[PDB]
């Protein structure tokens, strides 16, 4: 199947900057809507970010609109999400999530790196 | 080649209320008119084709209907955003003629 | 867009659930349901409002009635304990439920 | 054999084989859930996991197959 | 001829024709993935809606599309 | 986001020439047939040029018929319209649209039309 490794996860000054990279086990990643979902301590899962194929379509939650920035790298297999100038409320395990086309939503997933912005 | 009529001129109508424009083509086009939205000095948005086919972003309120030669795009409630030039165009043949248009003003 | 759901719900050790989801207009939605076990990365439980992937037991099910979708599971084991979030697309955007952790006696 | 490819071709020309678009990335038609077909002439759907609504493109009423065996071989 | 055929059995084994199942049961639209060369995404579904019927959406077969679709076809 | 922008628009001397550059981001014009739209200041919208997916099937306006060419570039994304002996009548706003996407052989009933789905934003040629 196709599996994913999130990593660059870790902690953080508020108003920091991140750049967790996800990096897939197959070729096959390059044909999915890849998304990134995060789980903050004490939450439920929380989405983020979308990017579709070819990269050009990018969407994002109100809450990291224009902070966070999510780029895929097909020929490298690897899908990362570019955190800037994070926040406290930021702090949470985020899973990379490939919309597969055997599924109607996100059934393959990664680890998850557990961002902690926090002084 | 095709004249394609569109009434009325212009036209005005409540905050709240129902707007009929008719498009009347010189022959049959087989339901390929389209309804496009020009607002104050901005490029056309493309709200109807294929006579009955909203578009992405356009709202519920704006439906088509009619065939073969006398087609009729009706604004149920009107609001604010409704403030702009409706054009309709054939497309079953070149060249796409377009309509005069009608201005909508908000009374 | 704001889901709806039970912050927990309680289950006998054979028996049957249903998490409920509410919303504003789920009935011209698509729902899917995932499973978040403590510790482990979330499992696509289904799909649709009623569609299983591959590999996921027969005892899951789903359902989406007026404003409401639902996740049934039958013959409920100690494995199915986790948080289960329903997830659907305001306008473009996803938008997950605020969780419900099954819990099994 | 032959003859099977021939009334493949004349199947084909009369639009009686199915076989549809790759549908495209970028479609700006309002649409909803693929259970409730909002568009309705036989269309292929995939649903767009970006706003969880269907993609669709009607199949070809002239030539399906061949135009999507043209469009395999011209990538 | 030959070549050709063995070519579009080859095609059809692998799911690369996407052959609507129609020769009814509401079924499953997953998510579109792009095919190897191209930006347009791969269909799922086969939804049709008559003038005065409901949805049916029938996913495409993934193992034999063409071939389910002509054995339908014979058999109806 | 689906989007085109046009450029090379101006103020232009009677008979002179110009040349509009509509590139588009979001999606891509190798399937796609391409259309020209003018709307003169205080007048209606009028269709200019059309060209196939390949350019093959190159449609002018009875109008503008002989002296304008349009012209694609798949590979680099980007519509192109060259004016030539621009009369005072020229002066308008171009919109450059995405009419039609061609699945199959370059024919014009291999296309699905939407009619114009996504217009560009209109430069302004003035002469």
């Amino acid at each position: 199947e196709l599996q994913l490794v999130e990593s660059g996860g870790g902690w953080v000054q508020p108003g920091g900057s991140q750049r967790l990279s996800c990096a897939a086990s197959g070729r096959i990643f390059r044909s999915f809507y890849m998304s990134w979902v995060r789980q903050a301590p004490g939450k439920g899962l929380e989405w983020v970010a979308t990017i579709n194929q070819d990269g050009s379509e990018k969407l994002y939650v109100d809450s990291v609109k224009g902070r966070f920035t999510i780029s895929r790298d097909n020929a490298k297999n690897s899908l990362f999400l570019q955190m800037n100038n994070l926040r406290v409320e930021d702090t949470a395990v985020y899973y990379c999530a490939a919309w597969s086309g055997n599924s109607g939503g996100m059934d393959v997933w990664g680890q998850g790196t557990t961002v902690s912005v926090s002084s | 080649d095709i004249v394609v009529t569109q009434s009325p001129s212009s036209l005005s109508a409540s905050v709240g209320d129902r707007v009929t424009i008719t498009c009347r083509a010189s022959q049959g086009i087989y339901n390929s008119i389209a309804w496009y939205q020009q607002k104050c000095g901005k490029a056309p948005k493309l709200l109807l084709y294929s006579t009955s086919t909203l578009l992405s972003g356009v709202p519920s309120r704006f439906s088509g209907s009619g065939s073969g030669t006398d087609y009729t795009l009706t604004i149920t409630n009107l609001q604010c955003e409704d403030f702009a030039t409706y054009y309709c165009q054939q497309y079953f043949v070149t060249p796409e003629t377009f309509g005069q248009g009608t201005k909508l003003e908000i009374k | 867009y704001e889901l709806t759901q039970p912050p927990s719900v309680s289950v006998s050790p054979g028996q049957t659930v249903s998490i409920p989801c509410s919303g504003d207009k789920l009935g011209n939605k698509n729902v899917c349901w995932f499973q978040h076990k403590p510790g482990q990365s979330p499992v696509l439980v289904i799909y649709e409002v009623k569609y299983r992937p591959s590999g996921i037991p027969e005892r899951f099910s789903g359902s989406n009635s007026g404003n409401t979708a639902t996740l049934t599971i039958s013959g409920t084991q100690a494995m199915d304990e986790a948080a289960y979030f329903c997830q659907t697309w305001d306008s473009t955007t996803v938008v997950f439920g605020g969780g419900t952790r099954l819990t099994v006696l | 054999l032959l003859c099977l490819i021939f009334l493949l071709v004349l199947l084909d020309y009369q639009g009686m084989l199915p076989v549809c678009p790759l549908i495209p990335g970028s479609s700006t038609t309002s649409t909803g859930p693929c259970r409730t077909c909002m568009t309705m002439y036989p269309s292929c759907c995939c649903t767009k996991p970006s706003d969880g609504n269907c993609t669709c493109i009607p199949i070809p009423s002239s030539w399906a197959f061949g135009k999507f065996l043209w469009e395999w071989a011209s990538a």
